Order: C-alpha cells, then structure tokens, then sequence
RNA sequence: GGACCUGGCGGUGCUUCAUAUCCCUCUAGAGGAGCCUGUUCUGUAAUCGAUAAACCCCGAUCAACCUCACCACCUCUUGCUCAGCCUAUAUACCGCCAUCUUCAGCAAACCCUGAUGAAGGCUACAAAGUAAGCGCAAGUACCCACGUAAAGACGUUAGGUCAAGGUGUAGCCCAUGAGGUGGCAAGAAAUGGGCUACAUUUUCUACCCCAGAAAACUACGAUAGCCCUUAUGAAACUUAAGGGUCGAAGGUGGAUUUAGC
C-alpha cells in the first residue's frame, strides 16, 4: 500500500542494505588498508561485488514518505516542499512559521 | 524548598530555510520559514541528591508542551584511595 | 487537594452535554466507555500484526497484544502445560486422552494442574470477548472421568476436587468424596475444610441445633490433623449461620471470641456477617443497637486491607442498621471510618455506593439542623452520588419543618438537572408545600416562577403513548399560586382544564377567586367562577352565588345563574 | 496509500469544476452538469460489511435489563441489510431525477407570465398577501468591461397587482 | 426528545473556594470549569475578542491554572520531607574544592515522545586540579605531556571527557580508571626519560 | 441573511459588568490576593501567567478587561416610543457635529456684538470619539477653521475653556544628551564611562578628566591599533571640535565589526563620555555636528529572488 | 509501514468504526460505471486476444 | 497570486472560523500551533516521527467522529503522554461519544505505545468568526 | 441600415508627472575571448515538461548505478495493494503559483436619475448618493517612528503544471501494467545567463595595510587539455580535490542592452 512502485523498490533496497551491512563492512575493511597483501584484497574485491546490487547503500533514495517525491525533500521531516508547506501553512508543524526580517 | 537559584536568558537561535512557492517552475518565487528557539537557564546551587530528585521531578512533570529541558549536574566527589599515594 | 463538590466523577467528561444527569446515565455512560475498550481489545488481539510494532523505550508490556492461541502444535507433556495456562478446557481434555492413549507417562503434577482448571470452571469454557439457578455439576463431566483414570492420587488431588464440587453446588457429593479421603489415611488442607462447612449446612435444611453439632465435628477433625484455620474458615461459619437469624445470635459471637484468642484480626467482612445475622426486621432492635456500638469502637481509627471479598459489603450494612435506628451520631462514625487512610475504596460498587449515601443523606436531613443538611447536600451531590426522588422529597420535608420555604425554587432546578423533571410524586409535593399557606409578595412571586416551570413540564412530556394527564391537586395548586402572586390573567386560562379533564376544583381556590374579581369588579368574570363550580354541582356554589349577586352581579346574569343550576 | 486520501469536500470540489476558466465566459455547455451527492446521508455509525453489532453504538447497550456483548450478524441477516439499504439510495437518484411541472407561461421556456408570489413583507409590519407578481420580460444584457471583458447581467420587468385596481411595475 | 445541555458549574462556584481542587493537575482549558470572563482572538472591525466558549485559541495555550501560587506553596510544603540538608560547613565554593576536588558532569534530556533514549546522556566530564593531587616536579611535568590539550595552564584543571561506552556508569568508571593510570604512570620513571 | 452586525444593548452590557466583578474575585482567590485591592494591572499579570501566549499581536492574546473598554461605544436609540427624535438636528445625520458648529458659530456672533507650543488640535480620529459620529476629512477642517477664527478674536474666559477641550497635548522629549555620572577611581582620578555602537561594533570608553592625550584601545596605543590615518582622524574629531586636544586620557575596549566600524563606535563613546567635562552649550554643538547620534545604517538583507539586497538578476 | 496503516483502516472500515470518505467516493464512481457499461474486464478474456 | 490556506471572498453567506479566517503569515502573530512538541526545537530529534503521528491522528479522528468535529484538533505532548483536545457538535448522543472515547484512546495507546487521553468540548453549533 | 451606450485602441489633445525611471545625465557591467551552464537546431535505438513580457543554473536546495519516466533484449500474470497505469485531455478540475500588482480598487444590500433603454451617480460657499464586507491602510516581524520583508482583493491571459499528490471523463488489462541485465544522454552550428581574464588602483611573497621583488615570446592570463595520485563508492578516462606538465585565444568589446538612490 505504498504510493508507487518506485517507493516499493526503495523499501526493498533499504531492507537488503540492512541485512548485508555487516558483511559488507567486514569485507571493505580488508580492502581499505595498505597492510594486507594484494592477493587477499583482490579476493575481497570479488566477494563484495558478487553481493546483490540492492545491498549497496548508494542505490537508496530519500523520497517523501507521503508522495514518494525523489527531489525537493527535507531530511528532517522526510517530506517534500509541497507537503511540508501544506502542513506548515495550516499551523500543524510545531514551531514552523513564516520568516520576515 | 530553600534552594539558591539564579536566572538568566541565553541568546535565542533562529533557524531559517527557503522553499519553492510553486509546484512547478517559477524558481524566482520562494517562501521562507523559520523555527525560533528561546532559552532560559535556571542555575541552582548547593543541592543534594534527594533535594534535586524531588525538585526536578516536580518541575519536569509540570513542564509544558513544546518545552524541552537539559539538566546538567555537577557532582562533588573525593579522590580515590589509589590516587592518595603512589604504589612504590 | 480535596474533592471538587461542583463536579461529577473524574471518569466522566467535564462538559455540560457529556455530564451524566441522572443515575441511570452515570452507570450507562461508563458501560459504553467500557464497551469501546472491549471493542478495541477485540481488534487488538484479532489483528495483532498491526500493533506488534514497538516504538516505546522503555518497553511497555501492558500495551502489547495478547496471544491466546497455543503455539506448540505437537503432542507431548510440555504441549499440554501450555494449554492449561491458557485455560483451554476442551483442548486439554481432548489432547490428554491422545497423550494417555499413546501410553506416555504423565507426571502427577501435570494431572493435578488439569483438575484444578476443570474443578474450578466445572468442565466449561471461560467467558471470552467474542467467538444462576440450578446445579452446574453434571454427572457426565470430565472432572469425574479423569479422576478415575489416574493411577495415583495424592492429597492435592482430592483437595482440588472437593472445592470444585462445593463451588458448583454439588455439596452432597463432596461429603461422600470426603469419606474416601479419610479412608486413604490422608490429610486435607484449610481450603478443603472451608468448603466442607459450606456444604454441610447447605446440604440439608435441618434445624440449627443438629447443624451446630455437625459443624463442631469438622473443627475437631481440623485440630486432629494439625490444620490451622484462617480468616475464611471463620467467615463461612458466620455466613452459613445467616439462615438461623435468631438462634445463631449467641453462637456467632463465640466464633468472634475465638478469632481474637488465636490471633486473627477480624476484617470488615467478619463484622458484616454478624450484623446481618443480628439485624432482623423487628421494631425494638434492642440487641442490634448494642452490637453496632461495640463494633464501631473497636474498628474506630483503623485502616483496612483486603483479605476477604465480603469486606466491601460492611459499609452498606452499617448505614442500613443506622437508618433503622434513627441515630445520626453513629452514622458520623461509620462515615468517619470510611475517610481514614484509603478505606474509601471499600464502599463498594455503584449500586452499593448509592444505597449507602441515600440512607445516609436521608438520616441527615430528618435528624440534624437544616443549615448543615444543606452543606452535606452541596458536597456529596453530585460529586459523590446522584439523588433519587425519595431523597429530594426527604429534603423538602426538612425545609417545611425548618420554615425555610425559600429554597424550594432551588431544589426544583436541581431536580431538573438530576433527571426528576417528570416525577409525579416530586411535583405533587412541591406545589402543595408552596401553595399551602400565604407568603409575603417577594416570596409569593418566586413560587409562581416555579409553577410556570413546573407547568411547562406537564405540557411537554417525554412519553406520548398516553394522553397528557394533569393530577387533580397540581392543577388545583398551580392556579392558586398565580392568584396570590398576582398573575390573575393566567389564573383564568386554567379554569377550562379543570372540567376538560374532569378535575374537581377545591373550595379554597374558588373562595379566593372572588377577591380577584371583586378588585377587578367585572361581574362577567365572577359569573364564570359560578359557572365552573355549577358544572361540578358544588354545594358552596349555590351559597356563594347569592353573595356575588348581592355585591357585583348584573341583573340579567342573576336570573340566568339560578336557571343554570 | 492511506496518506494520499483527501476528504469529500476536496474530492467534489475538483470533480464538479464549478470554479474554472470554462465557467467564467460561457465556455461550458449545461447539457450534462455534474451533480454533487452526499455519500454520508444514509450511513449509521458502527455499521460495516462484516455485520458486527457494537453495544452502545450500533445497537442498544442493554437488552432485557442486561448489557449486551459483542455479536456479529449472520450472512443471511447481513445480506438483507445491504439490499434494504440500496433501496434507500436507488430512491434518491430517480426521485432527484423527476421534474416539478411549473405552470408554464406564454411559452414553455418563456419566463413571461410566470408568478413570483407576493412581495416580501416589510419590516414595519407591512404585508402584501393580496398582491400577485408576474414576470413580463427577462433579458440578458452584456457590457464590455476593462478587466473581465464581456460580463453577463440580467434585466427583469415585473408587474404586481391586488386584483382591485392597484398595480405597478418595476425593473 | 433532543438532549439539552446543563448549565455550567461555574455558576455554582463560590468566590472563596479552593481552586487547586478544581485544577489539581495539568488539563486543557475547560470554559465550563474556569469561572473567568476571559476572551481571546483578534477582533473584527467594530467587534470584540471571541469568547471562551468554543475558543480553540485558549485550548492551544499551555495554561498554568494548576500551578497557582497557593498551590505551589501548598505542594512544596508536603515535599520538604523528601529533601536533605546541605552540609553547613561548605559555605563557599573554595571550601568545596578542598574536600571534594573532583567534579563530575552528567546531563539528562527531557523531550516529548514515546522513547526517552538519548545518546548525549552517556558523556561524562571529569575535572580536577593538579594542585589537589600528590604530584612532584617530575610527575606534574610528565602528566601534562600525556594529556595534551586536556590540561589548561591558565586554570590548572585537567578535564577528562569520556563518551566511548554506551552507558554513563561505564564512562564514569573509565574516567576514574584513566586518572589512576596517568597518576601511577607519572610517578614511574622509565629509562628513556634521560634523553630529554 | 446570516451576517448581522453584533449589536450590544444596555441590558447585555449590564450583565457583563456583573460577570467581570465576580470573575475579578475568583482570580484573586487563585493568586491568593485581597479582592478589594486587586487592580487591573494585577489581572493583566495573572492572565499572562495562567494563559501564557507568545503571539506577537497583543490584541490577539487573552484579555479580561472591563466591558466598557472592550465593547465599542454605540449610537444610543435616537427617539422615544412616540417616535419623535430628541435632538432638533436628528434629520441632518450628524446632529452631534452640527450642534457643535451651531454653538461655535453662535459664540462668534456675540463677540462682534459686545466688541502655543506643547498643544495640538484634536485629530480626526479623536474627534469621532467625542461625538460618536463618522466624520469626513473636509468636515474636520471646517471645524478647525472656526476654532482658529475663535482664537484670533478677543475671546472671553469661557470660550478659552471651550477651545481647550479640542486641544490635545504632545509630550516633546528635549533633544538634550544625557550626561554620564562622573566617577572616581581608587587613586581619585575623575572619569566618565560610555558606550557606542556602529554596525556590528560595540565600544566602551573611559575618559579621564585630566590627561596627556593618551589613548589605549584594547591595551594597545591607538596609532598601533589603527594604522590607517582615517581611523585616527575619527578619534581626533570629538576632541578637536571642543578644542581640547591633549587634555584627557582615554582607555577603551572595542569588540566586533571591522576596521572602520570600530573607530566610529569609539568616537561615539568618547564623545558621549566627553560631554560630562564640557559645558551644556558645547554638548549641543556636538549633537548638531553628528557626534552623539548612533548611525542606524546597517547591512541590508538579501532577498530570495535577487542577486543582492536590492540588485536584481539580469532581465532576459 | 504503509501496509499497517492501510490495512488497519481498511479493517476498521469493514468493522464500521472508521468512515473513509475517499473510498466511498470511488466506490460510488465505480458503481456508476457498471451501469454505464464501463466495467473492468475479466483477466485473460480481454478485448485483445 | 497566493492561494495557500486562504478562503476566497464570497457574497457574505460563507461562515469561516478563526483558524480558517487567517492565512499562513499570521500563524505566529494571531494564531498558535495545532500541535506542540519539542521535535522542531534546536537540538531535538524525532521531528519526522511526531509529524507522521499527527497526520494520521487527524484522519483517524475525522473518520471516527464523522460530522461531529467543529474545528481542528489540538494535539499536545507531555513526555510519554499524548493529549488530544477536540471541539465537537452536540448532535450525536452521549452514549456514542463515550464509546468512541474508550475505543480511540485504547486503540491509539496500543498503536503508538503511549498513554493517550482525549478531551472533548461539545458546542451547539460551529462557532463562526465572520462571514466572508 | 440609422442613432446611442460601454469597453478597448489611437504614428489622439491639453496639463502634470515619472527617482533607478520613459529619454538625456551618474556607476559597474552584457554583447568581443576562453571556460562553466541551460536552451534551440542537428544527431542517436534512446525521455517528459517550461518555452514574448511572465521560458532559458526554469521543475532539479541537482542524472556515474539508483534516481528513471527513456531505448534494446529477456522474463512474469489476481500481479507490494479487496490490483495496477509517469496512458490522453491543465481547453473538466482541486491543489500550489506566475502576471498586471513598483496597482487601487472590489462589492453585497438599498436609494435616486434617465419619461422606469443599455447605462449612470461629483462640485465642501457642495448640485444624489449611502455603504457592512474584501483589499490597500493600520497593526505585526527584523535593529525604532525610517527602511526592508511579508501582505497584496476582484478580475485578466481557457497563463503554468494530470510527471508532487489526488481526481472527473475516455482508454489499456498475457499489457499502455510489473520486474531484471546492458546502454545512450553527444556536438558542425547558433543563442541566453554566469565565472575568470585581458594587468600596473596590477602579479608573487611576507604581513594583514610605513616592505621587498616581478613586469611582454620563461610577463599578465584557463576552474580548459594531457598525465599521475588521492577522496567517496560495490563500480570513476569518467565525479570532486590536489600536484605536475602545458602557457591558447584575449590587449577591453558592433548593432544594441541590464541592474542599482
Ligand atoms: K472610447
Ligand atoms: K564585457
Ligand atoms: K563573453
Ligand atoms: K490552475
Ligand atoms: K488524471
Ligand atoms: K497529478
Ligand atoms: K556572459
Ligand atoms: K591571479
Ligand atoms: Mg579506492
Ligand atoms: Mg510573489
Ligand atoms: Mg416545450
Ligand atoms: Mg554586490
Ligand atoms: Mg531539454
Ligand atoms: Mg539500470
Ligand atoms: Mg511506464
Ligand atoms: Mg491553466
Ligand atoms: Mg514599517
Ligand atoms: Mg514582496
Ligand atoms: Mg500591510
Ligand atoms: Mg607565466
Ligand atoms: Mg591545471
């Protein structure tokens, strides 16, 4: 019952990124150093690249939680400018007022 | 309750941010919003654990909606036994 | 902080439209709010997945969905203990046979935990959110079947069987089952002996003298098995003796004199069963008076703790005994003992509470000064309890006795706010009292303002099944309150309603109508007075007609009046 | 989703298109005007498809002097309640699709000759219950304006009379 | 027939009553309970402020009707049995740093919501002057080189801030452990300290 | 019609007077005060504690005032039961305004027969309160023309009282600098301390009565602190104007702002503190020279749709 | 979790405790299109083949 | 021209409320806020989770009290507690109100794991500020 | 067709004006060069929308994959959803805006005039207008009374957006839906806006304003190109930073034009 399929894909992406977070962290640690041999680092470069693409956190997109809008989103409220203003223009967001100075 | 208390007002903070006025295009026309945070520091002195416990509970429970609190407690301790003399 | 005397119980919404007016609404407004919490729990346990998510820190175990359905779907000894903690009587008894049929050994601690659930409910399912008369101990019940199957029986086995029979009014069989316990060289516990005294007397309706000998045998066996009695053991004896009102009087005291020696502080219930036994509908009540006085002094200045369920009933009983004795000094002690510590929670349920305050406020009005009686009426009502018609009528008979008839226009406004707007008996005692005697103008004009609000009530009534009916006295009084006040104009519009409903008008209303007409000096109106009385064939009208004729009557009217007769 | 749901007022306001460029200057035909309907008219609080009977809300709280418990209607009994409801709505539609036969005037679509009733009563205890009003002409006059352009206005001519020699007209 | 609302209990209220009993704890503005002709709102041309009945502006306000002076004085009179007396000996602050040279900092945060957690509550700051410690010339010179910028020469105060562990009781024990190893390591003279 | 002007009769306002008096005794029981000596200033203080509102508009906050200060004055019924208007100028529409012009014109005819600073004429908005009648601008001017005409004539004592009613008072704040209190240090030297502000710079200056013209800014000689000559010229300006260079010792401490903002802030501080060691006439010359006024020119904010404060993006 | 919010209020509407004015709207528009002939076809047995 | 939260002028037969009669540039000058929590304060967190609760609570109450809400909700948070304050019409019977109070309080307390209390203030008819 | 009314227009008149404004007048710029960036053409198997003022670093406070809607290939069928659709229509709409607005109008309800035509409605030594309400104004915010924000009615341009979301109507339903893998988003050319420069009021260094050098084919001048390294990331000739190499045009800009008290 999500807004659209685009939102649904991100939900799966974020779920698969939480399961492999530790596995990817442990494998990158080997790569991110000049201590271990290249032979071992070359084997870790193939292991972290064989994991599902949706486990990669760079594919996660911060969409709006009501309208699934990819751009124009405020991270503190996870809302689009259009949905934020609607609630702010009606005095529903504690502390939010229009600025004049 | 017999507690020494001093009151001052720290400078307020105003966080501002801008957003597009229209749903589509019209970039030059934007709307600005702000959040105003006002402070009030109550510096009590020479309390005890029991005295602070009931007083904080009393004021904390009656804290009104939209009002946060940050209680910083400076406790007096004594030097540990090991720090009194070196272990020759 | 104390109680707000101007507000209804906190549980209700503080709003005039949502405030419970009458006592029926009070109880019906809390049952509809409890029905929303049951309709929410229904939905919280039927669809848990919606509410499983937990965002609270620290975790709130009391805001999580319950899971009644069992999980272990296999057939082992540990899968049965999970159906006994969930009180699944049918599943456990059907799943026990399969386990027993297989031949797997069943511990003695697991079969005794099944009898407890069967002997307690009596092979019946407990009440669930959604899916008295007679004996509920069926002869073809699992409790007796599983009992025979068992290969070994310990003390707990019988102990939890005897208590299950007495609970479901199977008294006769429990005594037969107690003889076997004696044949197996066993020893019963206190709880098993408690139910054996209830069954003994209840089993047969014999004379008390025989029963007293019987009960003493169980107590002598209780001391022959190293068994120590508790409070409930004595409480049953007093409760059981209730039937023998007179005879038990002295014996019941003996029970109370053995509870002190062996160190058993009597609770509120122990005293509640003595007063009920002693209390009887007798005019002298000589014995009852002394008993309550001693009991109160002992209890005076004490704080109570729950021990037996009957403890709550004590307060209602004492006030009832105080209203029968018409003693207000003893009602201030009972109500003063309810305020100490947190004893105010023993008053009881809403039904018990209203009865207690009713009998209480009814003894205050009658007996004490009218200045304090109006201070108890402002405190209790409505914060403590909503009054019943008989309490407003009991208050009106105090003002009459205290020559304070100026508060009746305030007692009627309250009645309308407490659901007595359309109470015949209430309106029939307010009008007569106001119209009984003449009062100064300032006070006579106030009573007319209440008769114009009491008159509207008759015109508009909630029940339309029957035609509107006006009592003879009411119409007789509402009209005379207008005349004295000065509202003559409206006093003549009520004349038609007397004959319309065939309501006989009193002579005191006609005699006083002469002055109004004489001051007006309008014979026409005077003839109307004569015409109305003539319709009812009143004797005074014939004599009165002559006097009007002499004073202010037109010549033509005089001839017509005689013919009309 | 559940957060992309509006209210009835917002849904009808957008569906009717009463306020729009088309309405402003005779740009929309009246052949098939859309008509607002209240979907809450015949709805009872607590009545759903499952047929649950909620004490104190859907049904009486107490029955025979005792409080009721949560119950659910049977399929046979709930099927009779849905079909009897549909009658309620089916009625509204066609009833609201009949016509009030106005006594036509000179012509069927002509305003002239139609009665407007008696004039409104005056504030200082004045009434004209004996008078009758009849339309004579209804003209649609237009005027060019600076901003709007061509705005539509109505000119009406009426006559009033009591039937006893008193009569007058106005615009 | 149609239910009729009762008159407000404000009329019943007396002028010489006990207000705390009406508003013992925090509650929203109830016009039927508050016996004041208080108005709110911006008036229209030739108009007056809106009345309290149905006013949504007086419900937004977090009122202090439950915290009237009479109440506070009445509440705190009952809370004097919980408090303890501060040692009279400790008159000023200079005397508190003679018997208690260590000052521990700890912060609690109160925010609205279902969760009370806050990662900022684990930080513990320990301050202690080096003049209150039994240090010599060598120890004091070495202790200032290990702590780096944790020591302020202007105030001769060593500040230890610990946020490593989740709990605040673990960071307090870790700060007391760091003070001990630095004290016992400052007195220990190594063989590589001769090449200074 | 649904919209009707809220009309308040005398009976309604009479019931509001009783609810305020009873509410005034309740509010005193809450706060624990004496009802009798409970003024309106305490009500404003108690309503601001019990009902704390941070609304910028003070007319939108909770208020519990007397009904005569809330409800507006309304034109009372202007006729009896019979229907005859009391006043003889009812049908004019402005019976109060024309009765005043009729009275003023009648006093100007008697004069013929037998024959200032701090005050201003009643403003239009204040003249509609005395008459409870809406007045145009032109009608107000006509009334003022007759009053002035009255003053020119040799008006009697009674007439002066009549005109005085329409003459409101204006409190004019004397444009005089506030002299700082001369203090004395431990050694006994006399000085005066003042503060200045320029842009974002704030300065405190101590001016000793007797000195050798030594200035120390933040503990540094002024020529070292201010290399640019212009900055030094600003420092000299105050003293040169009062022709007393090399006679005082200054010790100032400026914080914030930039090079030129700090000098201006010190100039103003020294100038204000140097007014205590000069005559009143010299202080007025300093004021007329712009040495005691705080420059209100501060940076202007940038607008969301423009390149700058006032500069606009290039028009395509 | 839009599922939980969208499933709870769907169940509460079928139980009668929540009135969704948005579904009613689109329950009536889908009811007026069956009478107008604009009914969704059976899957597989579509206009195309 | 600006449209947000503004009720356009009409002949005069349209009744609007105080909150509905004021535009967004009066939200802190003539109006308050309908929700009051600490999420949006400097250095506070969980502003996006208090917001989602408000959007749902206003819809839950609008569909659970249909036709009974005279004005917008005023949500208040004090620690764990959440206080819903509402103005409602008197058309519905009290019996049904008490049912909805115990159903909504309980359901929302198990859903947001917090003590929820609802305070109704009945009004005869929708308070009218002015007629636009 | 004749004669009027209103409105618009006029290379229509008089008079008075424009304060960053129409023109002249003051200051820095644009168009000239290189780069960055958008658009249009062209191209590609390979989105959409805005597009005179009121489009053009516009939706995007942002595209390596994702975002993504596009293309090619493969796959699924009651399908995350009591389905679904970024499918058409902004000329059905809500919603949010632009614009005139750097305006002062707007208007219900009455009244009167014109013979009761559309229409119209002022003169203060006053001749038919009165007016709630909306706006302006006033209040408020920011450092005041100033100024700047904000606000700014009714209307206009069927202005903008069905691709924020929702939605009326028509249409698709083994496909106009859903998912996966790979991939394109270039530059002959033209144009808009911007950055950096053409230097000596400069360049480099020290300092942060009392200095010493430089200074035209090893000068000024690239944020470009080429090479390497690093950072982020699963993935970088590719994005960004830095270093090295390189040392171009350009030498002050035609017609015209922008902003600012
Ligand atoms: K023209
Ligand atoms: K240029
Ligand atoms: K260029
Ligand atoms: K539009
Ligand atoms: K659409
Ligand atoms: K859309
Ligand atoms: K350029
Ligand atoms: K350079
Ligand atoms: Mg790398
Ligand atoms: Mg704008
Ligand atoms: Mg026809
Ligand atoms: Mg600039
Ligand atoms: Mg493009
Ligand atoms: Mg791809
Ligand atoms: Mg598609
Ligand atoms: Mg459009
Ligand atoms: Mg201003
Ligand atoms: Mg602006
Ligand atoms: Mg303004
Ligand atoms: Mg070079
Ligand atoms: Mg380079």
């Amino acid at each position: 019952h999500y807004v659209d399929w685009r939102m649904w894909r991100d939900v799966k992406r974020r779920k698969m990124a939480y399961e492999y977070a530790d596995e990817r962290l442990r494998i990158n640690s080997l790569r991110k150093n000049t201590i271990l041999p290249k032979i071992l680092q070359d084997v870790a470069d193939e292991e972290i690249a064989a994991l599902p693409r949706d486990s990669c956190p760079v594919r996660i997109r911060n969409r709006c939680v009501m309208t699934s809008r990819p751009r124009g989103v405020k991270r503190r409220w996870r809302l689009s400018r259009i949905v934020f203003r609607h609630l702010a223009d009606h005095g529903q967001l504690s502390g939010i007022q229009r600025a004049t100075w | 309750l017999g507690i020494s208390i001093k009151v001052h007002e720290p400078p307020r903070k105003i966080e501002r941010f801008t957003l597009l006025q229209s749903v589509h295009i019209y970039k030059k026309h934007r709307v600005q919003y702000e959040m105003r945070t006002l402070y009030r520091c109550l510096e009590l002195e020479h309390l005890t654990g029991s005295t602070a416990d009931v007083y904080l509970e009393y004021i904390q429970r009656n804290l009104p909606e939209g009002v946060a609190m940050e209680v910083t407690k400076t406790q007096l301790e004594q030097l540990p036994e090991h720090i009194k003399e070196p272990i020759w | 902080v104390n109680r707000d005397t101007t507000a209804v119980p906190y549980v209700f919404q503080d709003d005039p439209y949502l405030m419970p007016a009458s006592s029926l609404e009070s109880r019906s407004f809390l049952l509809a709010k409890k029905s929303g919490e049951n309709v929410a729990k229904f939905i919280i346990n039927s669809y848990p997945k919606y509410f499983q998510k937990d965002i609270a820190e620290p975790h709130i175990p009391c805001l999580m969905p319950e899971y009644f359905e069992p999980q272990i779907k296999d057939i082992s000894e540990a899968a049965l203990k999970e159906r006994i903690e969930l009180r699944k009587v049918k599943a456990s008894v059907d799943m026990f046979d399969q386990l027993l049929q297989a031949g797997t050994t069943v511990s003695l601690e697991t079969t005794n935990s099944l009898l407890d659930l069967l002997c307690y409910y009596g092979d019946q399912e407990p009440s669930t959110d959604y899916h008295q008369f007679g004996v509920t101990w069926r002869a073809k019940n699992n409790a007796e079947r599983i009992f025979s199957l068992m290969p070994e029986k310990n003390e707990h086995s019988y102990c939890t069987m005897i208590r299950g029979m007495v609970k479901h009014r199977a008294y006769e069989q429990a005594l037969n089952l107690y003889t076997e316990l004696l044949n197996n060289r066993l020893h019963a516990d206190v709880y098993t002996f408690n139910a054996l005294i209830e069954a003994t007397v209840c089993a047969i309706n014999e004379k008390f003298e025989e029963k007293w000998s019987k009960i003493l045998e169980l107590l002598r066996h209780m001391v022959a098995q190293k068994v120590k009695p508790n409070l409930q053991t004595f409480n049953t004896i007093l409760k059981c003796l209730r039937r023998f009102h007179v005879f038990a009087r002295s014996p019941a005291l003996q029970v109370l004199r053995e509870m002190k020696a062996i160190g058993i502080e009597p609770s509120l219930a122990t005293y509640h069963h003595i007063i009920r036994l002693f209390d009887q509908p007798g005019d002298p009540l000589k014995r009852s008076s002394f008993i309550i006085y001693d009991i109160m002094n002992e209890l005076m200045g004490k704080r109570f703790s729950p021990k037996d369920p009957d403890d709550d009933k004590f307060f209602q009983s004492a006030m009832s005994i105080c209203s029968s004795l018409r003693d207000l000094e003893l009602a201030y002690q009972v109500h003063g003992l309810l305020k100490t510590g947190d004893n105010w929670k023993f008053i009881g349920p809403d039904q018990h509470r209203n009865f207690y305050y009713s009998k209480f406020f009814d003894l205050i009005c009658l007996m004490e000064q009218i200045d304090v009686t109006l201070k108890w009426y402002e405190d209790l009502i409505p914060s403590a309890y909503f009054p019943h018609s008989q309490t407003m009528i009991h208050l009106l008979q105090a003002l009459d006795v205290a020559n304070r008839l100026e508060v009746i226009p305030k007692i009627w406004k309250d009645s309308k706010e407490y659901g007595h707007t359309f109470r015949s008996d209430l309106r029939e005692e307010i009008l007569m009292l106001m119209a009984r005697d003449k009062h100064p103008p300032e006070l006579q004009v106030a009573f007319a303002d209440c008769a114009a609000d009491i008159k509207s009530a008759y015109e508009s009534q909630p029940i339309r099944q029957t035609a509107q009916d006006w009592p003879a006295t009411s119409l007789n009084c509402i009209a005379i309150l207008f005349l004295r006040a000065g509202r003559t104009q409206e006093a003549w519009k009520m004349l038609g309603l007397f004959r319309k409903h065939n309501k006989i008008p009193r002579s005191e209303l006609l005699n006083e109508l002469m002055d109004s007409a004489k001051v007006s000096n309008s014979p026409s109106q005077a003839i109307e007075v004569v015409e109305l009385a003539s319709a009812f064939s009143l004797p005074i009208c014939e004599g009165l007609t002559q006097r009007v004729m002499s004073d202010f009557a037109i010549n033509q009217e005089q001839k017509e009046a005689l013919s009309n007769l | 989703s559940f957060f992309t749901k509006l209210t009835a007022d917002e849904l009808w306001k957008g569906a009717l298109a009463e306020t729009g460029a088309g309405a402003k200057k005779g740009r929309g035909k009246r052949t098939k005007k859309k008509k607002r309907k209240d979907l809450n008219r015949g709805q009872i609080i607590g009545e759903g498809r499952y047929g649950f009977l909620w004490p104190g809300l859907n049904v009486p709280l107490m029955k025979n002097g005792a409080v009721q418990t949560i119950a659910q209607r049977s399929k046979e009994e709930q099927e009779k309640v849905e079909a009897d409801m549909i009658q309620q709505r089916e009625e509204w539609d066609r009833k609201k699709k009949m016509k009030v036969k106005r006594e036509r005037g000179w012509s069927g679509n002509s305003w002239g000759g139609i009665s407007l009733g008696p004039p409104d009563p005056g504030p200082c205890g004045e009434t004209y219950e004996d008078f009758d009003t009849r339309i004579l002409e209804v003209r649609n006059v237009f005027t060019m304006t600076a901003k709007e352009g061509r705005k539509k206005s109505i000119r009406v001519l009426v006559a009033v009379g009591n039937g006893k020699g008193a009569a007058g007209f106005s615009i | 027939p149609r239910r009729k609302a009762l008159p407000p209990r404000t009329e019943k209220m007396a002028v010489d009553q006990d207000w705390p009993s009406v508003y013992p704890v925090a509650a929203p503005f109830k016009p039927s309970a508050v016996p004041l002709p208080v108005r709110m709102g911006y008036p229209v041309k030739k108009g007056v402020p809106m009345a309290k009945e149905g006013n949504l502006e007086l419900l937004k306000i977090p009122n202090f009707l439950h915290l009237t002076p009479v109440a506070i004085k009445k509440h705190c009179e009952a809370l004097k049995d919980f408090c303890t007396e501060w040692p009279a000996a400790l008159d000023s602050d200079e005397k508190c740093e003679k018997h208690f040279p260590i000052e521990i900092d700890s912060t609690d945060y109160v925010s609205s919501g279902p969760s009370v957690r806050n990662p900022r509550a684990r930080v513990v700051v320990l301050r202690v002057k080096l003049s209150s410690l039994n240090l010599d010339d060598h120890a004091k010179k070495k202790l200032i080189k290990l702590v780096g910028e944790r020591y302020c020469k202007t105030t001769d105060v060593l500040t230890i801030k610990t946020d490593r562990c989740p709990l605040r009781r673990q960071n307090y024990d870790y700060a007391v452990y760091l003070l001990t190893v630095l004290y016992h390591e400052s007195w220990n003279t190594e063989e590589w300290e001769k090449s200074k | 019609p649904t919209s009707k002007r809220e009309t308040y009769t005398e009976d309604f306002i009479k019931k509001q007077i009783e609810e305020f008096n009873i509410g005034k005794r309740h509010l005193a029981n809450m706060m624990g005060e004496d009802p009798e000596t409970f003024t309106q200033e305490d009500i404003d203080r108690a309503i601001a504690y019990l009902f704390p509102s941070g609304l910028f508009e003070k007319r939108a906050r909770p208020v519990m005032k007397h009904p005569e200060q809330i409800f507006p004055r309304q034109r009372a019924i202007q006729w009896g039961e019979d229907g005859r208007p009391f006043h003889y100028l009812f049908y004019t529409g402005k019976q109060s305004y024309y009765s005043l012009m009729h009275d003023v014109y009648g006093m100007l005819l008697n004069l013929e027969k037998h024959q200032v600073i701090g005050s201003r004429w009643l403003i239009k908005e204040e003249l509609e309160e005395m008459l409870v009648e809406k007045l145009s601008d032109l009608d107000y001017m006509q009334f003022i023309r007759l009053l002035e005409k009255l003053l020119t004539s040799q008006c009697g004592a009674a007439e002066e009282e009549f005109v005085q009613r329409f003459r409101r008072s204006v409190t004019l704040e004397s444009k005089k600098q506030l002299i700082e209190p001369v203090q004395y240090d431990e050694q006994g030297m006399a000085f005066s301390k003042s503060e200045g502000k320029r842009k974002t710079a704030k300065a405190e200056a101590i001016v000793y009565k007797h000195g050798s013209g030594r200035i120390k800014v933040n503990g540094i000689d002024y020529q070292l602190y201010f290399p640019i000559t212009q900055d030094r010229e600003q420092l000299m300006f105050p003293f040169h104007f009062v022709d007393r260079l090399g006679k005082h010792d200054v010790t100032c401490t400026v914080s914030g702002g930039g090079r030129s903002a700090q000098a201006g802030a010190i100039r103003l501080a020294m100038a204000k503190a140097l007014c205590s060691f000069v005559t009143e006439d010299e202080v007025e010359w300093m004021r007329q020279a712009g040495l005691l006024t705080t420059d209100p020119r501060v940076r202007e904010r940038k607008k969301p749709g423009q390149e700058g404060a006032r500069r606009k993006f290039t028009w395509k | 979790n839009h599922h939980t919010y969208a499933e709870l209020m769907q169940t509460l509407r079928f139980l009668g405790l929540y009135r969704d004015e948005h579904q009613d709207f689109m329950d009536e528009q889908k009811r007026l299109k069956k009478l107008r002939g604009k009914e969704k076809p059976k899957k597989g047995e579509g206009k195309r083949a | 021209k600006n449209r947000a939260a503004r009720v356009r002028v009409s002949k005069g037969d349209k009744p609007v409320t105080y909150e509905e009669a004021h535009a967004p540039h009066y939200i802190a000058h003539r109006k308050g806020w309908l929700s009051l929590h600490t999420g949006n304060l400097d250095g506070e967190d969980h502003a996006a989770e208090r917001t989602v609760e408000d959007v749902f609570l206003r819809k839950f109450m609008w569909g659970t009290f249909p036709g009974c809400l005279a004005d917008q909700l005023v949500l208040k948070r004090r620690g764990n507690q959440l206080e819903i304050c509402a103005v409602v019409l008197r058309q519905l019977s009290p019996h049904k109100y008490y049912f909805l109070v115990g159903y909504s309080e309980t359901l929302l307390s198990y859903f947001y794991k917090c003590p929820v209390r609802l305070h109704l203030q009945t009004v005869p008819s929708k308070v009218v500020y002015k007629y636009l």
